[PDB]
RNA sequence: CGCGGGGUGGAGCAGCCUGGUAGCUCGUCGGGCUCAUAACCCGAAGAUCGUCGGUUCAAAUCCGGCCCCCGCAACCA
RNA sequence: GCCCGGAUAGCUCAGUCGGUAGAGCAGGGGAUUGAAAAUCCCCGUGUCCUUGGUUCGAUUCCGAGUCCGGGCAC
RNA sequence: CCUCCUAAAGAGUAACGGAGGAGCACGAAGGUUGGCUAAUCCUGGUCGGACAUCAGGAGGUUAGUGCAAUGGCAUAAGCCAGCUUGACUGCGAGCGUGACGGCGCGAGCAGGUGCGAAAGCAGGUCAUAGUGAUCCGGUGGUUCUGAAUGGAAGGGCCAUC
RNA sequence: UGCCUGGCGGCCGUAGCGCGGUGGUCCCACCUGACCCCAUGCCGAACUCAGAAGUGAAACGCCGUAGCGCCGAUGGUAGUGUGGGGUCUCCCCAUGCGAGAGUAGGGAACUGCCAGGCAU
């Protein structure tokens, strides 16, 4: 409902500045049964890289798909995923969401998997 | 004498009266009478001329009053050196262009209207020519 | 006689101040760029015509030429240079 | 000069001379002024005192 | 208690059964109650306001926010930012709770039943029976001697129509005096 | 022409300075004293602030237009 | 922007060397007269301006600042 | 001194031409993170049933904007909450602007700091009104000088009245 | 290869709105529970966390439908440059430029990216 409406909101007052300063963002997104993470070019071209709980190297060992322990693997996956494409220099996008649980655990994943901000 | 019962502004600039008016043809009465030349309208005469149609057609009809006087205008006191600021406001002006319907009317005879717009058009300060309203 | 017809509420006159230079295709670094002040409306800014200073003027951020944009939802028009 | 608001002095806490001078409401509240800021004296930030007063 | 209890097992079933629901979950929903005394009396004075969130804390089961004015006009020229309402809202088990002490007590403890005879529904589902005066209070020595004030029971509900919503709130059984 | 002041219960006056507030003395009406009136005493009633608009949450009040009353001014050769 | 000097009964003043809240008039009731003007009566109110401090305790005694009133400054 | 029109689709340019305001406010009404969205009317509503508070719906800003009008704004420049003092000191390419005085604008660099996980943000207020040249004199700082040497009135620079 | 679902776009109303149909053991909503970190000036509505069954209901995607929003020729019309005329408060003539509105008609979107399912 609704807050599909609130979400963007929120999103676009973060997301113009990053576009518009020119970076490469990391960009969340959180569904209840689902958490999914993509690197993308700064000018919205080509996803670099990406990690969901929807592939099934990231899905079959974990006990929800959406949770903070899983979140912990999406980040952990992605991170390791960009260095290897060589992509480090990234900024955080997060997307309407506040910065909590399942996205902090998340965003401190990545960063300490390894990419470097 | 009509006016707008409240306008933004009470004085206002003289302008040009160029063009050509919008009301080309006649749409609510079956005929109607146009101005011809251009020129304005004193609010008064648009009065006069109201009158004098419903002493010519009487009780039978209905008058339509297309044009309506609303630039205000001004005049300098009698016997004032020029230039103390910008003139009272005396008498509002409807500006008509060449073309303008002003008047229409319906539930009358062809042959009375034409006499009821003779007597209101003298009254009138421009040339002006009876039109009937057409298929397209 | 000289009879008066007196004073006035009057105007007390303006100003001057409202805008007074656009600039264009130019090559400078920070040139003003469009000073089109009282606004962020009348035109906003991208690229590196990212200026906008607090009274909307919207100077160039680095060297080139203004290429002018009408961009997204809203319809804003945007200035943003072309790097020289 | 201006307004009934009035000019005071902010004086900086270490024992440099040094000021910022502002302006401030009196009547409406007269609890003087803490505050940290700049003092370039010391090349550090600080705490400001005071209001023009012994 | 038994509200919810009763509501899942019953209301679902009766709902979908006379109305014939394209799917289950599709028969009317209980939505917060919001309750609310407004400002009562005495904007002036500042203290009832004080007073009346302290008395309506009780039966609400929890703190009144106490609403502050609007830009306002009505009875007096309030003008805005005033401290004058009360407001509370409830859902879930606080109120099925609230919704048994209502019904059960409350309502059967109104003695002339100004509380319902016939009363009628905002536009589309949503409900508001304006309460006269003192119902009921926790343990034991209830009565202090106080200073009246009545209070809106606002209920919700999600539904489509009002003539639907009020076959909602009858499956549990509606006023003596309606 | 122009400028400034005024328009309050049946009478004369007050409050008019970004404002929510109706007061005084007379007169009036009811009761009282007196053979009766006068006066005297007690009680009460009486203004939707000239009029229309505007700003304001709110205007007698501030602001604008018109009518009405007053003061001053309407020359210089 | 200094030096001064005041800030209380509603008022002006003042019993107030720190051991301790008043005079004069103001509003109500009682007591008398052609009500009244006018006698006499019993209540009229203050954390002495807000804060420091001496001390066995002190408002005032020693002090810092707000407002009023008076000088010289500019 | 500001805003609108006259002003002629870049500069905005007169007239005792048309129409309105300012001579300040603000220690949060500034910074920053985070969240949220308006006038109005209807319908139900315990006494303001002409207008409180409430709930539902329509609407879609018709509102807001410290104060005038014009421009503006939903990523809000609006409204609320938390922590706070970047309302920073040194400069400053580049520039619009004006006869000059002067006024506006600002990436970035150096010092130190606040907010935020971070990117990033911040050098007053969403902008344009809220003002005062110079002499003279005042207070504080500064080895810079201080009429024979050394000190000092005094003078200079800096802050500011 | 195709069809469908989700994220980030590009263009930014021919893209919108209405109305009707339609989709759920990919997925997405709603969803239940609030234990716990977290959270409400009261309110687990919101925010957040932990998750099974349930439902396609509302949201939203998709499809049909032109009712409305919206785009929109050609020609004529207004206006104006330059040069010339006159019955000059304004209009004509030469020739360059040429709208706004309105009419025919178009119209219910095109399209890049990475990500999952199903069919092939």
């Amino acid at each position: 409902m609704d807050k599909k409406s609130a979400r963007i909101r929120r999103a676009t007052r973060a997301r113009r500045k990053l576009q518009e300063l020119g970076a490469t963002r990391l960009v969340v997104h959180r569904t209840p049964r689902h958490i999914y993470a993509q690197v993308i070019a700064p000018n919205g071209s080509e996803v670099l890289v990406a990690a969901s709980t929807v592939e099934k190297a990231i899905a079959e060992q974990l006990k929800y798909t959406g949770n903070k322990d899983a979140a912990a693997a999406v980040g952990k996956a992605v991170a390791e995923r960009a260095l290897e494409k060589g992509i480090k220099d990234v900024s955080f996008d997060r997307s309407g969401f506040q910065y909590h649980g399942r996205v902090q655990a998340l965003a401190d994943a990545a960063r300490e998997a390894g990419l470097q901000f | 004498m009509l006016q707008p019962k409240r306008t933004k502004f009470r004085k206002m600039h003289k302008g040009r009266n160029r063009g050509l008016a919008q009301g080309t043809d006649v749409s609510f009465g079956s005929f109607g009478l146009k101005a011809v030349g251009r020129g304005r309208l004193t609010a008064r005469q648009i009065e006069a001329a109201r009158r004098a149609m419903t002493r010519a057609v009487k009780r039978q009809g209905k008058i339509w009053i297309r044009v309506f006087p609303d630039k205000p205008i001004t005049e300098k006191p009698l016997a004032v050196r020029m230039g103390k600021g910008k003139g009272n406001v005396e008498y509002w002006v409807a500006l008509i262009q060449p073309g303008k319907v002003l008047y229409e009317m319906d539930g009358v005879p062809e042959e009375l209207a034409r006499e009821a717009f003779k007597l209101a058009a003298a009254k009138l300060p421009i040339k002006t020519t009876f039109v009937t309203k057409t298929v397209m | 006689a000289h009879k008066k017809a007196g004073g006035s509420t009057r105007n007390g006159r303006d100003s001057e101040a409202k805008r007074l230079g656009v600039k264009r295709f130019g090559g400078e670094s920070v040139l003003a760029g469009s000073i089109i002040v009282r606004q962020r409306g009348t035109k906003f800014h991208a690229g590196a015509n990212v200026g906008c200073g607090r009274d909307h003027t919207l100077f160039a951020k680095a060297d080139g030429k203004v290429k002018f944009e009408v961009k997204g939802p809203k319809n804003r028009k945007f200035i943003s240079i072309e790097a020289e | 000069a201006k307004g009934i608001r009035e000019k005071i002095k902010l004086v900086s806490s270490a024992g440099t001379g040094h000021f910022y001078t502002t302006t401030k409401n009196k009547r409406t509240k007269p609890e003087k002024l803490e505050l940290k800021k700049f003092d370039p004296v010391v090349r550090q930030h600080v705490i400001y005192k005071e209001a023009k007063i012994k | 208690a038994k509200l919810h209890d009763y509501y899942k097992d019953e209301v679902v079933k009766k709902l979908m059964t006379e109305f014939n629901y394209n799917s289950v979950m599709q028969v009317p929903r209980v939505e917060k109650i919001t309750l609310n005394m407004g400002v009562g009396e005495a904007i002036a004075d500042k203290k009832l306001l004080d007073n009346a969130a302290a008395d309506l804390a009780a039966i609400s089961g929890q703190k009144p926010l106490i609403t502050k004015a609007r830009k306002s006009v009505a009875g007096f020229k309030i003008r805005q930012g005033y401290p004058i309402g009360c407001k509370v809202t409830l859902r879930g088990e606080r109120m099925w709770e609230f919704f048994e002490r209502l019904i059960t007590i409350a309502v059967p403890r109104i003695r002339d039943f100004r509380g319902l005879s016939a009363k009628s529904f905002d536009g589309r589902g949503n409900y508001s029976m304006g309460v006269r005066e003192q119902i009921i209070f926790p343990e034991i020595d209830y009565d202090k001697v106080d200073r009246v004030r009545g209070l809106d029971i606002t209920i919700t509900t999600t539904a489509k129509s009002d003539e639907e919503g009020r076959a909602l709130l009858a499956a549990f059984d509606f006023p003596f005096r309606k």
